[PDB]
RNA sequence: GGCCUGCU
RNA sequence: AGUAGAAACAAGGCC
């Protein structure tokens, strides 16, 4: 399912989400759903912030 | 009359005048060469105390290994490494029963510690063997090289910053198909296959031990690699947590607490005994302690301690004995030859001992090589069936405490009983009984049980005498501990850090010895005078009044002449000495504050001065121009590792800039996993934002700093 | 002869 | 020769 998270989002969002997951210690290979959730939350917050 | 100092013991009891028999005033013996003659002997002896064990062949490192555990019970008093697993587990189980909940609480505390510890903790260590250069490098340098290689070769989980993540990286490395390193000789890429890297990760580097007191024959001391460091750290943390909860374990505490514990034990045993019961204190000592603590017993203990704990914790704790059971002991520098007729000498690396002919060596080194050759593999010898030196002292002390506990009269099921205090490699056992044959039976039982657990009492350094007089790791006890002053004698000289540090350290040492080792007032004063004399003679900082001629005397005299209140100069600048028995706890510069001239006072403690090193035994110090730091040997320049100095320069520049950005980096280590540039840029942007919002920064400066940060980010992204 | 090192 | 004691120094590396 890594293709979905890697494609449906921007490269920067997935990169910083990877950094966050590495920070907390998790492995994206196992907890893929957590990776997708983190990317989605980051995209939500960025769309909230931008254009203001 | 033939003066005879030893005849003084006809009147003074041996304990009181025991300081006389400590020749701690002359240079300690120093190893004069290669530690490869003692390492082979250690390997051979370790394989000779376990020869009856079960041989095998490791299928990963491809080297022979010995497995003495559950071997045949010893039949002679000679040292035996045939520890019995059932007996070890019985000792541990009885220890847990006598102290309910010790292991559970220890495991909880260690789980917190392991979940919390950071990779930076591996830097606080002594010399370690870094597997990327096959040399001994400081802990920080070895860790940096290891992390660099891991990042280069695809291992990057340690970037999280936790130590356990680095351990995961270490374990994942051993499965890597082929590691590669980029060591210099312009640099080359050397690729290590799986087996070569695995043998290099398990290898131990052995160097001869220097400055050893109380032995005629030199020993060998080993330093572990960088992969095994973290697991050993976690295991040692668990063992220390367990020992701190044991009343009979003296290892994890200082000298005075050892005195307290031992006195408490003696009072409990001797006093509580009725009139009819006898008592006997054994001031024994174990022989070949390291060559018999088989790591498999440590694995059994670690598995019994961690019962009913999360599997991850159990694995991370068990990994250390598993790696130590397969250790390879790197031989050492290798012998050296000579040619009397041809008038020349040659050095042979220890690696080619497996291939070199035996026509060169002595009649003893030839036998040692002939016997160690079967174990050699790629220049290292298998050393499975024993330890090299400590590295598990806490756990070994736990074992000793268990065997001491095993005689509480609840497990003895007999009139005689024993207890005492255990400090790794040293014990004091206090037997009780209703008759002498009872004491004999108790001693036999203790000796046999220790032999079963795989630890041997030394019968040539142990005596049993009625309770009272006894000794324990050089803390003599005669109805109350007597202070022997000859052990702390080496500490009195100038330590050698720098001027202010040396003054503080010397006065603090004198005070402490007055407190603990019962140093009298007059002796303390004479020690103070001698220390000042030595300090002046070493730092050329004579009193100024004197006509001494030295490289530094001219302007010491000039400063003395210039000053008004000459009784305020620091002893480092030629001032008078103002200490006494009542001022030893006050740092010098704080002592002469009232007597100082304003000009000299201002010049002395000036932050702008370029000598203070911004700080670095607890000696009370005051920042001052006399806190400079000494140079380094600069011996690397000739070698091929010249490039490391440029790396140091660049690292220092970057870290100084970071210090500039983040004030707290110096005080508390900086945490976080964002690259340094990104952190610096984010801090700059937020600082400018807040300043512009309410502060000095205006629109022009805000725009300039923001565009500079934008171009910095652009340069980064390239 | 010159350079470099005095725990590498 | 000398220091020293289970192995070394009595100078070493490079151009």
């Amino acid at each position: 399912m890594e293709d979905f998270v890697r494609q449906c989002f921007n490269p920067m969002i997935v990169e910083l989400a990877e950094k966050a997951m590495k920070e907390y210690g998790e492995d994206l290979k196992i907890e893929t759903n957590k990776f997708a959730a983190i990317c989605t939350h980051l995209e939500v917050c960025f769309m909230y912030s931008d254009f203001h | 009359m033939d003066v005879n100092p030893t005849l003084l013991f006809l009147k003074v009891p041996a304990q009181n005048a025991i300081s006389t028999t400590f020749p701690y005033t002359g240079d300690p013996p120093y190893s004069h060469g290669t530690g490869t003659g003692y390492t082979m002997d250690t390997v051979n002896r370790t394989h000779q105390y376990s020869e009856k064990g079960r041989w095998t062949t490791n299928t990963e490192t491809g080297a022979p290994q010995l497995n003495p555990i559950d071997g045949p019970l010893p039949e002679d008093n000679e040292p035996s490494g045939y520890a019995q697993t059932d007996c070890v587990l019985e000792a541990m189980a009885f220890l847990e029963e006598s102290h309910p909940g010790i292991f559970e609480n220890s495991c909880l505390e260690t789980m917190e510690v392991v979940q919390q510890t950071r990779v930076d903790k591996l830097t606080q260590g002594r010399q370690t063997y870094d597997w990327t250069l096959n040399r001994n490098q400081p802990a920080a340098t070895a860790l940096a090289n290891t992390i660099e290689v891991f990042r280069s070769n695809g291992l990057t989980a340690n970037e999280s910053g936790r130590l356990i993540d680095f351990l995961k990286d270490v374990m994942e490395s051993m499965d890597k198909e082929e590691m590669e390193i980029t060591t210099h000789f312009g640099k080359k890429k050397q690729r290590l296959n799986k087996r070569s890297y695995l043998i290099r990760a398990l290898t131990l580097n052995t160097m001869t031990k220097d400055a050893e007191r109380g032995k005629l024959k030199r020993r060998a001391i080993a330093t572990p690699g960088m992969q095994i460091r973290g697991f050993v750290y976690f295991v040692e943390t668990l063992a220390r947590s367990i020992c701190e909860k044991l009343e009979q374990s003296g290892l994890p505490v200082g000298g005075n607490e050892k005195k307290a514990k031992l006195a408490n034990v003696v009072r409990k045993m001797m006093t509580n005994s009725q009139d009819t019961e006898l008592s006997f204190t054994i001031t024994g000592d174990n022989t070949k302690w390291n060559e018999n603590q088989n790591p498999r017993m440590f694995l059994a203990m670690i598995t019994y301690i961690t019962r009913n704990q999360p599997e991850w914790f159990r694995n991370v704790l068990s990994i250390a004995p598993i790696m130590f059971s397969n250790k390879m002991a790197r031989l050492g520098k290798g012998y050296m030859f000579e040619s009397k007729s041809m008038k020349l000498r040659t050095q042979i690396p220890a690696e080619m001992l497996a291939s070199i002919d035996l026509k060169y060596f002595n009649d003893s080194t030839r036998k040692k090589i002939e016997k160690i050759r079967p174990l050699l593999i790629d220049g290292t010898a298998s050393l499975s069936p024993g330890m090299m030196m400590g590295m598990f002292n806490m756990l070994s002390t736990v074992l000793g405490v268990s065997i001491l506990n095993l005689g509480q009269k609840r497990y003895t099921k007999t009139t005689y009983w024993w207890d005492g205090l255990q400090s790794s490699d040293d014990f004091a056992l206090i037997v009780n009984a209703p008759n002498h044959e009872g004491i004999q039976a108790g001693v036999d039982r203790f000796y046999r049980t220790c032999k079963l657990l795989g630890i041997n009492m030394s019968k040539k350094k142990s005596y049993i005498n009625r309770t009272g007089t006894f000794e324990f790791t050089s803390f003599f006890y005669r109805y109350g501990f007597v202070a022997n002053f000859s052990m702390e004698l080496p500490s009195f000289g100038v330590s050698g850090i720098n001027e202010s540090a040396d003054m503080s350290i010397g006065v603090t040492v004198i005070k402490n010895n007055m407190i603990n080792n019962d140093l009298g007032p007059a002796t303390a004063q004479m020690a103070l005078q001698l220390f000042i004399k030595d300090y002046r003679y070493t730092y050329r900082c004579h009193r100024g009044d004197t006509q001494i001629q030295t490289r530094r005397s001219f302007e010491i005299k000039k400063l003395w002449e210039q000053t008004r209140s000459k009784a305020g100069l620091l002893v480092s600048d030629g001032g008078p000495n103002l200490y006494n028995i009542r001022n030893l706890h006050i740092p010098e510069v704080c002592l002469k504050w009232e007597l100082m001239d304003e000009d000299y006072q201002g010049r002395l403690c000036n932050p702008l001065n370029p000598f203070v090193s911004h700080k670095e035994m607890e000696y009370d110090a005051v920042a001052t121009t006399h806190s400079w730091i000494p140079k380094r040997n600069r011996s690397i320049l000739n070698t091929s590792q010249r490039g490391i100095l440029e790396d140091e320069q660049m690292y220092q520049k970057c870290c100084n800039l970071f210090e500039k950005f983040f004030p707290s980096s110096s005080y508390r280590r900086p945490v976080g996993i964002s690259s340094m540039v990104e952190a610096m840029v984010s801090r700059a942007r937020i600082d400018a934002r807040i300043d512009f919002e309410s502060g000095r920064i205006k629109k022009e400066e805000f725009a300039e700093i923001m565009k500079i940060c934008s171009t910095i980010e652009e340069l980064r992204r390239q």
